């Protein structure tokens, strides 16, 4: 009945995280769309937002730091807002691996628009458990 | 759809109303057609720097202190804190969001080739 | 339908942990409550329960632990006892670190229960941004 | 309605990481079952799988390798859903450290699949407190 | 509302009832208001230190050897394990419920100032050094 998204990085385009809504385990229902890589809400509500991002890096021969964060562009205010944020700083030619999880709930109006992004897609780790997806409770 | 500086009443798709400004959220709904939006002012340490239909301000940003920014410009009800980088420094850009503030590199036993600007450092021959 | 809570730092008050709840994209609904810095349950249920925080620091002078914990303190025991919790020691040119930690978990839990989220050094934790610090509660 | 599981390590049985169920914020509910260790799926359905584990040490007197693993066994072979490693010890003051290893993910699973959680050196796990080490299972 | 001692019974709010000690946990409520709780004693390795109407008991905590922490008391029904420091040592507290023991400080070219503390090093001062 309720508008679900459970969408997954694209591991064919390396360089930039893209979300699919047909793969592995891949969801887009009733009211759900996925445009310009964005979630986008079909109705006022609650709703559970989340995404997981995998980190991979061999050795830190420059510094590095990792930002993941979900964001919203509502119609209520129509600038692109955080809902979700964090930074990693990975730097231990060791190899490393870094998640990073956000999960939250929501106030949300239909036409909203939910994105999920990265500062360096480079990093990421193809591997599928990078996900963005979204419940209305 | 409602005309420019309005949006659809949540609970009755007739009435048709009034945004708020930068500086305030809405607190309440236009009872009707005619009538003004219950808008009100942010409380101190958040603000809205759009015209909105928001139920609460935002939260002002703070400067980031590990980064060696320093406050350009104070929060304020209508617009949110400004950071930068002291004078003789650039702001090295990590995200979209996120920059850290470096002295300019003076060139030693060489020629400044291009100036170091606010956010790139000195193009500099040696 | 179903009480709901999203909570979020105050930026305003570096030192103390304190949790807002009038913010856009900060929430408390349908008898979730915010007293005394904790979230209330309205009813007896299963509940996620979950924060996020965020340590900053500028090169490693001291060495720091950082823990992050969040707690029930029910009608039925009434002292805080912990549900999730983690302890991080980021620390061996002062270059800067970030070191997020989120917790999450469901919970059976009473009417009237009251959950808590901390963190030992509030003047470590990163308020720069929002999004970044945030504490919440989901009846299933 | 929907089947979840949040069982929490046993600190009297050092030496093996064994999951408790019967215990005060620890929780089964929906079809959930706990049998030999291992959380039992009661439907074919879409899960979020977690488990945290903290791991504590003294000084890096000997170098260790940790590893941290939540496994599949779909009703005839395991599978690896999550697994992670980590060297806290630099193969080189004995300060103390502090590693802890959160995996999660989404997964298909059938009625009678079998989760474990399970680490390699479970003498490094730290059960000095509650809420420190769980593994968790909530239907989608 | 229930009265001092008593907790509001979850199947009949007209009954209401005896809340179980330290040492306890509920097995059962009350059958009405005269009757007691039917509460039970914790298990090995579990405790209840206030008066509950939990369903189980807490899990005991252990001590902290990473941080050379010792067993002053162990765990009881009452009581969870108590933790501290060998003597000649001290409490660095890193958090509220986080300590790490210490060698107590002897003075090296200089004088004890205030002794040795439990949550608290020699406070501790030179001669004529620094
Ligand atoms: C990092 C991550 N990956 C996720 C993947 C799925 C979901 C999730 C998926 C479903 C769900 N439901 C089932 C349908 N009804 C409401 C609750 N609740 C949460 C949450 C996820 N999260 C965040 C998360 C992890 C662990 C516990 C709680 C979490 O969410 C938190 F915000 F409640």
């Amino acid at each position: 009945d309720k508008p679900v998204a459970h969408v997954v990085a694209n591991h064919q385009v390396e360089e930039q995280l893209e979300w699919l809504s047909q793969r592995a385990n891949a969801l887009l229902a009733n009211g759900m769309d996925l445009k310009d890589n964005q979630l986008v809400v079909p109705a006022d509500g609650l709703y559970l937002v989340y995404s997981q991002v995998l980190f991979k890096g061999q050795g830190c021969p420059d510094y590095v730091l990792l930002t993941h964060t979900v964001s919203r562009f509502a119609i209520s205010y129509q600038e692109k807002v955080n809902l979700l944020s964090a930074v990693k700083s990975p730097c231990p030619l060791k190899p490393w691996y870094e998640p990073i999880y956000l999960g939250g709930v929501f106030q949300l109006e239909k036409g909203d628009q939910l994105s999920a992004e990265v500062n360096l897609p480079k990093y990421l780790d193809f591997a599928g458990q990078v996900y963005f997806g979204v419940i209305a409770l | 759809v409602c005309p420019q500086g309005k949006y659809i009443h949540p609970q009755d798709n007739s009435i048709c109303c009034t945004k708020c400004h930068k500086g305030t959220y809405l607190y309440n709904d236009c009872p009707g057609p005619g009538q003004d939006t219950d808008c009100r002012e942010c409380e101190s340490g958040s603000f809205t720097a759009s015209e909105n239909h928001l139920r609460h301000c935002l939260s002002c940003s703070k400067c980031r202190k590990e980064m060696g920014q320093v406050e350009i410009s104070s929060c304020t009800v209508d617009r949110d804190t400004v950071c930068g980088c002291r004078k003789n420094q650039y702001r090295h850009y990590w995200s979209e969001n996120l920059f850290q503030c470096f002295n300019c590199s003076l060139c030693l036993n060489g020629t400044v080739h291009l100036s170091c600007q606010e956010k790139q450092n000195t193009v500099c021959t040696c």
